[PDB]
């Protein structure tokens, strides 16, 4: 936890330590007081939000393509907690 | 003086006798020598404060950060390696809201009554 | 004998909630808010005396809890309301104590003696509030008459540390409504009180003259400071929040 | 090890389509936070600031 | 056996038990009315109100305590400290009860030794309430200091605790009166009576007359008279408190 | 000032330091004794100190 | 207290078949040596009429007399130092600070510069009469094994 | 017995549970059925009745 989140500041900001310190403070505060998910767990709802996003933008081909990509992610059987990963990538589109 | 301050340090943890003061001074010097032979504080402190926050001591995480900031805007009146002092403290670190607090208070007294009894049970 | 104590922990628990017990009967017989508790018969006087010393505890509970529900039921919009809020939050930790000791009664092991120990902390907290509430029924205090009563108790209960805590909290939490009714009187010269939450009597320099019954928690000399604030507005360190109003009074003159 | 490489490739493809502007390094960190049971809502907010 | 252990526990916890203590009206031991009678009875009875006299004496003081204050602020502050050491006394009874019922150990000699450390404690606290009929400190303050003047570090600890809490109205009245000359006593929580000689336009005369009659042992007659002079000018440790009032005499002067 | 301030921080971090010892440690830092060494030194001295107390 | 817990240690055992006449007498034996010397100590203090230093002077003669037997030696060592830990403190503030108060005549020097520096013989010292003078006169100029060096290093400070 | 504990959850949700209840001037009525439980939990469940009467306001 403590290390990974600091790593996040460091790669984005492109600065080492004692440069990212204040930013660290915001990040720590904001992650810690809301640590655990505040939504009911459900892979399907997040997926649907990603495909509607494709349709709304009229990128139909990519919306179908996406469906193939999510099955590939799921199939490998390595990453669990998948909804949160997907969720994040959708919020930042 | 460093040689004196190490004897004040051993003597402070006890607040025959004379022999013991020297035995314990020798240990302080020794550890220092062994240790020699073989990230900024500010960040280390935030990381301790993260660990408080997830445990639901939001008020305390603010308070630890506020105070650490306060010292940095002053320069201390008898401090002068404030980073190292804070650093030493770091290395030595470590409804239903009201029923959680009460439940702990009651459960801690419950633990005590039982430890005195078992101890008396042990002498017999 | 050890088993005869056991249904009297359970019986006692409904008495602390306030409801009717199973061998301890609940009785109003006093015009004050307190309720009398009588234990019925026993065939062992050992348990008779044990039950009796726990009964002065729900006595001091029932004083304060009845008082605040008489205030919400028959409505008040007063500073004595905000006192009744202040006593209500101390009543929150009390009724959750009744549940924690009722949790260990399903994992039963509780004596009447082992159990008394935990009752002894919360006897302190309720005895102080009960003695503020009984003095307010005889007084029939409203407004500033309640604020100064409470000031009288911060003097007397300093030297028992744990009694100071409660009476300080009531005076501060009752002042924080009262001195805000002051700042809204600095900002707009006309106030509406739903009964009386402030001294000023409402119907030249404007007649904002006061009854000699309602004043701050302090004596009259700091009162004098805010009386001349409104005469001029027509033109500790908690009494220097009165000083910032009167300093603003010289500049508006 | 190999499945862990293949899986990251899938995720990079999920990233390109949505225009996140997360690199191979930024995505891998995000995943790791995500796997420890952090709320994505909070996580997205921090990221936006870090790009400022 | 075990019944007569139960019977003595209640005398510690309160007053009487299954049989009442009093032949006449006095608290000396208890009636012979036990189910088992031996000649070991004569000592289980003399080990049943050995400290029972001394429990109910402090408990009964605390029963009478219920003023919002009147005839001395200090008197009832002393009685609060005694309600705290009562409190601790009850935890040593809850471990007896915990061994004497289902949640040897039913022996009555084990608990004797576990009340025997408390037999030097709660007994001299009963000696201290009979030594303090004072109600303005400096009889109470002169009492708790006088049991650190006799040996035994098991009663030296109990009376050195209290000294700091009999003291707690006396120094809280003090500090305010060095600095401003604030007054917030009606019953007098200090050793100097508050305005006995009404304020008039002064030549720098006494507006306070001191009682030499009650004086702390953490002050003296000549130190009492000094601090009255600090009060005019604005208008634990047992010899180190008299030092720092003289540095208040020195601070109002310069 | 700084020392009262530090004594609160020490307590929030639950470290094991009282006011008297902290004061001695501060003078050690200013004499250029490494934090890592000084933390080592506190631990060893305490362990021995406690072992001696249980014997008394 | 440490006697009576040994009484409880045997009562636990007495609710089983084990202890009989001389089963207990091995518990009685370190304690017998312990209490017989404390009692031949207590006869002489009370009935001797001994208070202040005069008591210390008796306990001092016990350390001499009880070198034979290590268990006997450990008790009067422990009593003679447990009897001095109040009495040394009163002399310490005299030779360190220069304050004394004696309400029971706790130390030898009883006040009343022209205040007296009495060395009394109802509190005769455990230590030489000569080295007691050196106590006395540290306090003279402050008043308006190695426990004798404590006074001598007091004494060089004052004069 | 434990059925009675369930029955009050539904007085918050509605006005009515397992037993037929009604609101008059104030308060969801209580039947605790057969005697087999203490005459003193019905008082507990009266404090809770005003919240079913207050829900329906």
């Amino acid at each position: 936890p403590n290390v990974l989140l600091q790593n996040l500041c460091c790669r984005i900001l492109g600065k080492g330590e004692a440069d990212v310190a204040q930013q660290f403070q915001y990040a720590v505060r904001v992650i810690g007081s809301n640590f655990a998910p505040t939504v009911e767990r459900d892979e399907f709802l997040v997926t649907e939000k990603i495909k509607k996003e494709f349709v709304r933008q009229r990128r139909e081909a990519d919306g179908a393509l996406f469906s193939e990509l999510h099955r590939k992610l799921q199939s490998q059987g390595v990453l669990k907690n998948r909804w949160s990963i997907l969720y994040l990538l959708l919020s930042l589109s | 003086s460093i040689t004196k301050l190490f004897g004040d340090l051993c003597e402070s943890h006890m607040v025959s006798k004379n022999r013991t003061k020297q035995t314990l001074k020798k240990l302080a010097y020794d550890t220092l020598f062994v240790h020699l032979f073989q990230l900024p504080v500010k960040n280390k402190i935030i990381m301790l404060s993260f660990n408080l926050r997830i445990c639901g001591m939001s008020s305390e995480a603010d308070r630890l950060e506020e105070l650490v900031e306060y010292l940095e805007q002053s320069n201390g009146i008898q401090i002068s390696d404030l980073h190292a002092v804070l650093e030493l403290l770091v290395e030595l670190s470590g409804v239903q809201v009201f029923e959680a607090d009460l439940g702990t208070t009651v459960a801690y007294q419950e633990l005590e009554i039982s430890t005195t009894i078992q101890r008396t049970l042990q002498i017999m | 004998l050890p088993s005869q104590e056991t249904c009297l922990v359970e019986d006692l628990l409904y008495i602390l909630i306030g409801v009717d017990g199973r061998y301890i009967s609940v009785q109003p017989l006093v015009g004050r808010q307190s309720r009398s508790f009588s234990v019925e018969q026993n065939l062992d006087s050992s348990v008779k005396e044990l039950v009796n010393r726990i009964l002065p505890v729900a006595t001091n509970y029932s004083t304060v809890t009845r008082f605040v529900e008489e205030n919400s039921s028959f409505e008040y919009g007063q500073v004595n309301h905000a006192l009744g809020a202040a006593m209500r939050t101390l009543g929150k930790e009390y009724m959750i104590l009744i549940s924690q000791l009722e949790h260990l009664q399903r994992q039963g092991l509780l004596s009447l003696q082992k159990l008394w120990f935990y009752i002894q902390p919360t006897l302190r907290t309720m005895e102080v509030l009960a003695s503020i509430a009984t003095s307010l029924n005889k007084g029939e205090c409203f407004g500033g008459a309640t604020l100064s009563l409470l000031h009288d108790r911060t003097f007397g209960y300093t030297g028992d540390s744990q009694a100071q805590e409660l009476c300080l909290y009531l005076t501060k939490a009752a002042s924080a409504p009262y001195f805000d009714i002051l700042e809204r009187w600095i900002y707009r010269g006309i106030i509406n009180d739903p009964y009386s939450e402030f001294m000023v009597e409402e119907h030249w320099d404007q007649r904002y003259t006061i009854v000699q019954q309602q004043i701050p928690s302090f004596l009259q000399k700091v009162a004098d400071k805010i009386l001349s604030t409104g005469k001029y507005l027509n033109v500790q360190a908690y009494v220097e929040r009165i000083e910032k109003a009167y300093n603003y009074a010289s500049k508006v003159l | 090890m190999s499945a862990v490489r293949e899986t990251m490739d899938v995720l990079l493809e999920i990233s390109r389509l949505l225009n996140t502007g997360l690199d191979m390094e930024t995505l891998s960190i995000c995943v790791r936070l995500c796997e420890q049971g952090i709320n994505p809502e909070a996580l997205s907010s921090v990221i936006k600031e870090l790009r400022r | 056996e075990t019944s007569l252990v139960r019977d003595l526990l209640y005398v510690f916890q309160g007053i009487d038990g299954k049989f009442v203590k009093m032949c006449n009206s006095e608290n000396c031991y208890k009636v012979d009315g036990k189910v088992a009678v031996s000649k070991s009875l004569k000592d289980i009875t003399s080990k049943l109100s050995e400290l029972g006299w001394l429990h109910n004496k402090i408990k009964k003081y605390t029963d009478q305590r219920s003023l919002d204050r009147a005839f001395g602020l200090v008197g009832q502050s002393f009685c609060a400290a005694l309600h705290q050491e009562l409190k601790e006394y009850y935890r040593l009874l809850s471990v007896l009860h915990s061994q004497l019922q289902v949640e040897s150990s039913l022996t009555l000699r084990r608990l004797l030794v576990w009340t025997f450390d408390p037999k030097i404690r709660l007994k001299t606290l009963a000696a201290l309430v009979d030594h303090c009929q004072g109600r303005k400190g400096g009889e109470l303050a002169s009492a708790v200091h006088a049991y650190t003047k006799t040996g035994d570090p098991y009663m030296r600890s109990l009376v050195q605790h209290i000294l700091g809490l009999v003291a707690y109205p006396i120094l809280n009245f003090l500090y305010r009166w060095i600095y401003d000359g604030e007054l917030e006593d009606t019953y007098h929580e200090f050793f100097v009576a508050s305005d006995p000689v009404v304020k008039t336009d002064r030549l720098w005369h006494d507006k306070y007359s001191l009682r030499k009659s009650m004086i702390p042992s953490f002050m003296t007659m000549d130190q009492s008279r000094k601090v009255l002079l600090i009060g005019k000018s604005i208008n634990d440790l047992e010899n180190a408190f008299q030092t720092k009032i003289d540095a208040a005499y020195f601070d109002t002067s310069k």
